[PDB]
């Protein structure tokens, strides 16, 4: 997970009004990754090795 | 002190620039190539190896030219016509050599010829190197 943003919440208001507004909340978002690979191949003669 | 090297690993001209000679190799079981430039080149040189035998007329005069069969090597990819080449790079300084030699023997006589005779393959030598008499 990763938490993106926190969002805005409350404001200070004027005392006479009897109401509150709605804030804009935050934002989360799943990630996810990869494993990779490495790789390879090699090849020799028999005789060739044994006798080296 | 130095040594008379040439009498163990004697060497005998392949490719002056103007002409091939065959050169033979029925006495030695070890040979190799050995490649060198005089000029700045313009382009790749690909060469083409041949093989000969002992001709008809007599047994110590080569004959007419066969070129040499393709070997795969323990695993690899092969020659597109199954056939023996060797391709000098352009980015040959003139102050290096090149060394490098083919996995079979075929007939007791070699040989080595340019794919195209031009200005250009008259730039390199070629030089063929003996190891390990046998008589």
């Amino acid at each position: 997970m990763k938490i993106a943003d926190y969002g805005q919440l409350g404001e200070y208001t004027c005392d006479a009004k009897c109401d509150a507004e709605f804030g804009e909340p935050g934002n989360i978002r799943h990630l996810e990754g990869k494993t990779y690979d490495y790789r390879g191949v090699f090849c020799f003669n028999r005789k060739n090795l044994q006798e080296a | 002190m130095n040594f008379n090297v040439g009498v163990d690993f004697p060497s005998f001209i392949a490719w002056d620039g103007t002409t091939s000679f065959p050169v033979k190799i029925d006495g030695f079981n070890q040979f190799g190539f050995t490649f060198k430039v005089i000029e700045e080149l313009t382009a790749d040189v690909p060469f083409n190896i041949f093989y000969h035998e002992a001709s008809e007329a007599d047994p110590c005069v080569p004959g007419p030219a066969i070129r040499v069969p393709d070997v795969p090597f323990c695993d690899g990819v092969a020659t597109a016509d199954g056939l023996a080449t060797v391709v000098i790079p352009e980015a040959v300084a003139v102050d290096s050599f090149c060394a490098g030699s083919v996995p079979c023997f075929n007939g007791p006589w070699i040989s080595i010829a340019p794919v195209t005779v031009n200005a250009d393959s008259a730039k390199v030598q070629v030089t063929v190197t003996m190891k390990g008499a046998t008589r």
